[PDB]
């Protein structure tokens, strides 16, 4: 745990400008911007951290399902034709199936993690054989070697909040990535790789003023 | 921000939310069930 | 001199007070112990002058609160522009508006409502409107629902934009008192600045978008191929072959031949056969001259430099034999009280949309819309309506002002003073007139009806019996008539057709205009409406003039402005307050209005309205029988009120038929409107008593105590259901009968 | 303080703080009874600034390429009025090295990088020179004042050697030079608008032929 106050050690996301004093920048991917003052109290503000934690990582994991397959169609062997018409293509069973247990599996998980986080330690998984000592917890990285087994969110490949700060970071990105594919399937109607070779060979012109 | 929590609180707000789903409730299960005079279950 | 002083940053836009309702007053704020407390939270919200004591903080929340108003009325037309574009037939309706009926709002398939959705033409379904847009629509050119898209989208910008305003000028750059309180450059610009300059680019608007489009779709041409605005404008050859004198840039006016430009600016009155309407030329003729007259007027008062008037210069000369020293300190009154103002100016733009209302029918401006009947109807009527109800509150505000913020000690003024030294004169010669009016312009209508249903016809008020001539309105009609012969000779025609003299306009098989004639029955409604509006005159005159004290209560002023009575004392001080003033008169206002807006109906329906045949003959859509039929209170009811009501009762199962629900719960609320006005408070405070007995008996007797209404609310409820009975009944009439008959 | 239509609301603040003050305004704006925001006389003298710097620059650039195309070696292909080079559809346009819209929003976008980071300066000074630049930091400190940056990067040559009054000439030298390209810029527009055919060609016309005078003829055409 280390603190990102005032300073240079604070590089503003607005240069110039004062961020806002219950932004301390403790939490990794910090940079002062809340002009909605929404982390006003710190309930709140835990409650928006763990919201973006879990968002950043559902995106990167929606990003990679997106990107890779449709690569992987137009150059590698098999063929994943466009994943925003993926979600109507027929299957073994009915989408309603599908649904109904994803919602079961996932409440089962989701509401054990939810426990957790109201009640933090009190649901963990990690087992103690005698005269071994475990870790704790720091909700959202639950540690142990189930999430950790690498041994990466302690200490020695990295200071723990720069990865945190590599994490949330790219995990905005990601959102932002998705949103975007989502939004040119709107507009467009091909892949975001279809998009990208398009926007190559004509930077100019080939846009979304294209028309 | 827990000022705007306890002035959500506030009556009016509260009870326009309420009502509004309710009628929204109302009128899915008349889409649901055009006309529905009878109780055709038992 | 005059500076742009203001302040920063008063109040923070800190959510901490909208959790504590009630924070301005200070009782409020404690707690609603009873159930009363969220009755007068609200009945005091506006309350402005009575939270603070300066004129400044108050001038200030009256300035954010009129932006609000405008963001409101900025969004409601944004509402409706967009309902235009994605909702409308509109296109349709251009391609030809002889016989397709406007409509702009659809209802969803879910509850058996599709019915709402009747035909109306030109493949569509939607509940038809009357609102009139479609007119102005087609003035404007707006011909394509891209801009009535792009237009939605402006005007929620700026109502956005409004808004922020708002916000910011009462929060952090909030003006000062001498901006405020500095009157004569206010005058300077909006004479100038916001009503010439508007007339200026409405001219502008006209002369270079709408005049050349509407001249081709008169020609008659599908809009589709129609050539763009702004292709007008940049190729000057289009114009050019339109009109010759256009295609000479700007020479002919700096060199003051203007007549050049005759063709496009003209003087020549009437309407337009092809539309019925008004020749958009002399309709831009107007709005252009009114710009230059409201520039020319702006200069007027000093502001910084040493040229102009000052309006403490110009009344304190006026001072006459009788009156005195004249109108002399009355600039300190007109600038240091706020409802003073608000009563003037609610007075004046009662007056002003009552005029509008008027000039509407007579005058129709817009194309196409004296054939659409529903429209002229309701928009006639509505106009009418708003203009009263801003009449009342003129009255009410003055009488508030005369209460609170009157003193002689420093507001003094000589006149007033005077006014109000003879109250007991001006309210016993008004009554006597309220009389003398009421007794001579009824009775006469009793007296026709009951020898009607005694067997004495020849002895009735009318033409066929015992005559009475409206002799001077046909003097002036005819002066109009033969005006434009020698005083007018730039003109062409009567200024309008419904003098009495020239010919018909009719299209599309149906009339629009033509000479009114003036029986006996006009003098009687005439005379009906004069004494109604004398009668109201005296309500409201009386309020005002004895808000202050009576010689039945002697200190009334000190007990406030709105207070039920002052007990059952001295035989009974039962409504002495103002405010019961103008709870009185609201109702004769309503009457009023009813009154004049039925005579209206009939007249039009009876004299002006109907079809022509091939050959050229009327048959109006009643018969004409209103110089027959309109002297009898029984004839109201049998030609008018109960044959005329047939469209609305058949109206179900077709698609009026909303038009026929409404007309029951109109009456309904109408009904209920009774039971607040006659009942009183003790009776309904003693079975509140026993219910809340009842409930604590189960433990139920909630904290927030109940309490029966206070006497006042009680009155203003009653009233408002009353109000909105009557209004809704004859909303309801008018729309079914006209749209189903029309 | 040459006076040339002033007032008194103008003596009421223009007291002489902005280098050179002739004592022109008969309005009295910035009176400090009430300062007004971006009505204060600081930003007054920074507005005019920087006005008159960009109509410099855009009186020479507007008029430079159809001029040069004249006797000079810039092709035929951009020998094309200002007002006709394509800002002015209703005029002209011209195929580009990209679209014309997205090339409006990027330049827009580097411009406003640039007047978003001064305005910042603007409110407080110098504190650019703190944050992450991926350099450049150790020069946007300025001269202090947002209205004169200084800085090797704005101060190449090296002027005002060891002096306020060589500053006070080269200063006034500045207003001077921005009135009057701003006076310049005025007129190519305004002929543009009602002549129609290029201020150098107007230059080939007005050397000659004196009888032109087309306040005259004040015809109103695109
Ligand atoms: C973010 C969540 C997410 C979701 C909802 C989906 C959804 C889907 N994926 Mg998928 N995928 C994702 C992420 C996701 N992907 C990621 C991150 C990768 C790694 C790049 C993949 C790699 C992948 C492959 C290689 C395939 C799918 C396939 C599928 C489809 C059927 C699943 C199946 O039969 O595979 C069952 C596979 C299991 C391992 C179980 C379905 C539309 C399949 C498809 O397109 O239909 C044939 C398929 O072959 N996915
Ligand atoms: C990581 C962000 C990102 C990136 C790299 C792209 C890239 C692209 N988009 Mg795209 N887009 C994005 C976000 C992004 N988008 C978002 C958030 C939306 C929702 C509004 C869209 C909506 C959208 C539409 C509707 C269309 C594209 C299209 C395209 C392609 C042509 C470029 C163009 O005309 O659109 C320019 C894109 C925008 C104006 C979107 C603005 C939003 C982004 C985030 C701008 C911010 C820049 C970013 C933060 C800085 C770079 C980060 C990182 C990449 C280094 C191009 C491959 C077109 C296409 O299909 O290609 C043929 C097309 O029709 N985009
Ligand atoms: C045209 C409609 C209109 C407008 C412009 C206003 C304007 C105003 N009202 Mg208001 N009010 C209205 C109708 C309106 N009222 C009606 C119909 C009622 C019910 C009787 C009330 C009841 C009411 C109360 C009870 C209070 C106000 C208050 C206020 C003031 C501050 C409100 C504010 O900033 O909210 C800003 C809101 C937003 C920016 C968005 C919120 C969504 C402001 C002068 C307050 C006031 O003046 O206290 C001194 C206050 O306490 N109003
Ligand atoms: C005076 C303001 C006003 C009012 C009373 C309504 C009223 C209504 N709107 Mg509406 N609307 C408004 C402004 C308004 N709108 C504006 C400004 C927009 C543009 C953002 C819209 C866009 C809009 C849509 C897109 C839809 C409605 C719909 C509806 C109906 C549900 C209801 C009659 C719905 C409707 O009638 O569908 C047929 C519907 O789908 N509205
Ligand atoms: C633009 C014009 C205008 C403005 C600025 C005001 C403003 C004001 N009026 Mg006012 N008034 C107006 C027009 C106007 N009125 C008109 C046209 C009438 C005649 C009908 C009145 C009749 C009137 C009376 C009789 C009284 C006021 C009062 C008030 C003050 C308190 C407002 C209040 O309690 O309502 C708060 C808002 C409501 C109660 C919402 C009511 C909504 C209606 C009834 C529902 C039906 C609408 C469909 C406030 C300064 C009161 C006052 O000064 O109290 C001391 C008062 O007693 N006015
Ligand atoms: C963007 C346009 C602009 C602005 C904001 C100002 C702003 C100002 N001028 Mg100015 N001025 C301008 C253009 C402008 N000037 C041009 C084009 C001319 C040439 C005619 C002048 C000539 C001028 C004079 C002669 C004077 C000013 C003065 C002032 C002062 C105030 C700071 C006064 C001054 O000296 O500044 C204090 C003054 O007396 N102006
Ligand atoms: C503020 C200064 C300014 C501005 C905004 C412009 C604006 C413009 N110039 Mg330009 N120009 C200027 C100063 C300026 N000029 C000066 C001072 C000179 C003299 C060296 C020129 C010489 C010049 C030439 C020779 C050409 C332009 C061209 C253009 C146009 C396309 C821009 C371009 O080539 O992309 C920049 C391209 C990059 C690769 C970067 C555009 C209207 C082109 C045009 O169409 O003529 C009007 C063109 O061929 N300019
Ligand atoms: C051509 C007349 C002229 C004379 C000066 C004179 C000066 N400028 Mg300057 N400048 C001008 C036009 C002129 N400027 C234009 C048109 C843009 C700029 C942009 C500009 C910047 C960005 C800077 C100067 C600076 C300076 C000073 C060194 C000196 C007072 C520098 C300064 O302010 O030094 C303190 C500096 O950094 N100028
Ligand atoms: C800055 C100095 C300047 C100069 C040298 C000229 C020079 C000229 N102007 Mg000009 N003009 C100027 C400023 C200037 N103008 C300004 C500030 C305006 C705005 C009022 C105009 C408006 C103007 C018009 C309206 C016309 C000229 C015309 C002319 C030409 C005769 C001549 C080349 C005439 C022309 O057509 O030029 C070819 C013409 O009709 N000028
Ligand atoms: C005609 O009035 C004209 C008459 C002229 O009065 P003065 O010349 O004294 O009034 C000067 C005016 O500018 C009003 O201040 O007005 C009165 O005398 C007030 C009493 C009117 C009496 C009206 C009786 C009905």
């Amino acid at each position: 745990t280390v603190c990102e106050p005032l300073g240079p050690d604070r590089p503003v996301w607005f240069p110039g400008t004062a961020p806002p004093p219950w932004l301390d920048g403790s939490l990794p991917g910090d940079f002062g911007f809340d002009p909605l003052g929404f982390g006003s109290e710190p309930e709140s503000l835990r409650w928006f951290a763990q919201a973006e934690l879990m968002h950043g990582r559902w995106a990167m994991l929606a990003v990679a399902g997106i990107l890779i397959p449709e690569i992987l169609q137009k150059w590698g062997f098999m063929e994943e034709f466009s994943w925003y018409t993926a979600g109507e293509r027929e299957y073994f069973a009915d989408p309603w199936t599908l649904f109904v247990t994803q919602m079961a599996l996932m409440g089962w998980v989701e509401g054990r993690r939810w426990m957790d986080y109201l009640n933090p330690g009190s649901v963990d998984i990690e087992p103690r054989f005698p005269n071994r000592k475990n870790p704790t917890p720091d909700v959202g990285y639950p540690g142990g070697l189930w999430f950790d087994w690498g041994n990466w969110g302690r200490g020695s490949p990295e200071p723990v909040m720069v990865l945190r700060t590599k994490e949330i970071k790219n995990g905005r990105l990601a959102m932002l990535a998705f949103v975007g594919f989502w939004f040119q399937v709107v507009y467009t109607g091909q892949g975001p790789l279809d998009n990208l070779f398009a926007h190559l060979a004509d930077p100019g012109h080939c846009n979304i003023f294209s028309a | 921000m827990r000022d705007i929590k306890t002035y959500l609180s506030v009556a009016p707000v509260l009870s326009t939310l309420w009502f509004g789903a309710l009628a929204g409730l109302l009128i899915e299960i008349n889409r649901l069930f055009p006309d529905a005079l009878s109780f055709p279950f038992f | 001199e005059v500076k742009i002083v203001v302040d920063r940053d008063p109040v923070k836009t800190s959510f901490e007070e909208w959790a504590r309702p009630g924070h301005f007053s200070r009782t409020l704020a404690k707690g609603p112990d009873t159930t009363t407390w969220i009755w007068n939270l609200h009945a005091d919200a506006h309350d402005f002058d009575s939270h603070t004591g300066d004129l400044e903080e108050i001038s200030r929340k009256v300035f954010s609160a009129h932006f609000g108003q405008l963001s409101i009325i900025f969004l409601w037309l944004s509402g409706m522009y967009f309902h235009g574009a994605r909702f409308s037939n509109y296109e349709a309706w251009l391609s030809d508006p002889t016989h397709i009926g406007p409509s702009a709002q659809v209802v969803w398939p879910i509850v058996g409502q599709e019915i709402l959705n009747g035909d109306v033409g030109g493949g569509f379904r939607g509940i038809q409107i009357t609102s009139g847009f479609f007119q102005l629509w087609r003035a404007s050119g707006i011909t394509s629902e891209l801009q009535l898209y792009c237009t939605a989208i402006g005007a929620l910008v700026f109502a956005a934009l409004m808004l922020f305003a708002g916000w910011f000028h009462y929060h952090k750059a909030a003006p000062k008192l001498a901006w405020f309180q500095d009157v004569e450059s206010m005058l300077n610009h909006h004479l100038a600045g916001l009503l010439g300059l508007g007339s200026l680019s409405w001219a502008g608007h006209q002369i270079h978008v709408s005049l050349p489009i509407n001249q081709f779709l008169d020609a008659g041409v599908d809009p589709k191929e129609i050539p763009l605005p702004h292709e007008f404008i940049l190729n000057r050859d289009l114009l050019a072959q339109l009109y010759p004198s256009f295609a000479e840039g700007a020479t002919p006016f700096f060199t003051l031949n203007w007549s050049k430009y005759a063709e496009f600016l003209t003087f020549r009155g009437g309407l337009d056969p092809v539309t019925g309407g008004l020749w958009l030329t002399d309709i831009a003729h107007h709005h252009l001259a009114i710009a230059i007259l409201f520039l020319i007027a702006g200069h007027m008062y000093r502001t910084n430099w040493g040229i102009g008037h000052g309006l403490k210069d110009i009344l304190e000369a006026h001072k006459g034999p009788f009156t005195g020293q004249g109108h002399k300190g009355l600039y300190e009154i007109l600038t240091t009280s706020w409802h003073a103002q608000l009563s003037l100016n609610l007075a004046m733009l009662g007056s002003t949309t009552i005029v509008v209302a008027h000039h509407m029918y007579s005058m129709p401006p817009y194309p196409y819309l004296a054939t659409d009947y529903g429209t002229q109807l309701s928009l006639f009527t509505h106009h009418m309506w708003i203009g009263g109800f801003l009449i009342v509150g003129a009255a009410a505000h003055a009488a508030i002002f005369m209460v609170r913020d009157y003193d002689p000690t420093t507001r003094y003024n000589d006149l007033l003073d005077r006014v109000l030294r003879h109250r007991d004169a001006i309210i016993s010669h008004l009554n006597w007139v309220c009389i003398f009016l009421g007794f001579h312009s009824f009775g006469l209508y009793i007296h026709n009806d009951t020898m009607s249903a005694l067997g004495r016809p020849q002895d009735m008020f009318s033409d066929t019996a015992i005559q009475l001539q409206p002799i001077f309105a046909q003097w002036v009609q005819n002066i109009h008539a033969t005006a434009p012969g020698v005083t007018a000779p730039g003109a062409t025609t009567s200024t309008s057709l419904t003098w009495g003299g020239g010919e018909l306009v009719a299209v599309g098989g149906k009339v629009a205009l033509l000479p009114i004639p003036l029986g006996t029955a006009d003098f009687l409604v005439h005379h009906i409406h004069a004494f109604t509006i004398h009668v109201t005159v005296l309500i409201l005159l009386k309020g005002v003039l004895f808000a202050r004290s009576s010689r039945l209560i002697p200190d009334k002023a000190n007990l406030g402005f709105r207070f039920p009575c002052d007990g059952p004392g001295r035989g009974g001080t039962c409504q002495v307050s103002a405010w019961d003033h103008v709870f009185l008169g609201l109702f004769w206002m309503y009457n009023a209005i009813s009154v004049v807006i039925f005579h209206f109906s009939w007249k039009m329906q009876s004299d002006v309205w109907g079809t022509i045949s091939d050959q050229g003959v009327v048959t109006h859509i009643t018969g004409g029988n209103f110089a027959q039929s309109s002297i009898t209170i029984n004839g109201w009811l049998r030609d008018f009120l109960w044959a005329q009501a047939s469209q609305v009762i058949q109206s179900y199962g077709s698609s009026l038929s909303a038009y026929g629900l409404f007309f029951l719960g109109a009456h309904f609320v109408w009904a209920f409107s009774l039971m607040f006005l006659f009942s009183g408070r003790g009776y309904w405070q003693e079975l509140i008593e026993s219910i809340v007995w009842a409930h604590n008996k189960l433990k139920v007797a909630p904290a927030t105590q109940p309490r029966a209404l206070s006497i006042i609310q009680g009155r203003a409820v009653g009233v408002t259901h009353y109000l909105l009975g009557g209004i809704a009944t004859t909303w309801a009439f008018f729309l079914a009968r006209i749209i189903a008959v029309g | 303080r040459q006076l040339w239509f002033a007032s008194k609301q103008s003596l009421t603040y223009l007291d002489g703080t902005l280098p050179g003050d002739f004592g022109f305004d008969p309005l009295g704006l910035s009176d400090p009874e009430g300062t007004g925001g971006f009505i204060e006389p600081r930003w007054l003298a920074y507005g005019e600034i920087f006005n008159g710097r960009t109509a410099m620059m855009g009186v020479v650039g507007m008029i430079a390429p159809e001029a040069l195309g004249k006797v000079g070696l810039v092709p035929p292909e951009t020998a094309i009025p200002w007002f006709q080079a394509g800002a002015i559809p209703p005029a002209g346009t011209y195929q580009y090295w990209a679209d014309p819209y997205t090339l409006f929003v990027f330049e827009m976008a580097l411009i406003g990088f640039a007047e978003h980071r001064r305005l910042q300066d603007w409110y407080n000074p110098g504190s650019m020179g703190k944050q992450y630049f991926l350099g450049l930091e150790k020069y946007l400190g300025g001269s202090g004042d947002p209205a004169y940056p200084g800085g090797p990067i704005f101060n190449p040559l090296g002027f005002g050697t060891k002096s306020e009054k060589e500053m006070k000439e080269l200063k006034l030298k500045e207003i001077k030079n921005g009135r009057l390209a701003m006076l310049a810029f005025l007129g190519m527009s305004l002929q543009a608008i009602f002549t129609g055919v290029g201020p150098f060609q107007n230059l080939l016309d007005h050397l000659s032929d004196p009888v032109n005078n087309n306040i005259l003829t004040s015809l109103k055409f695109h």
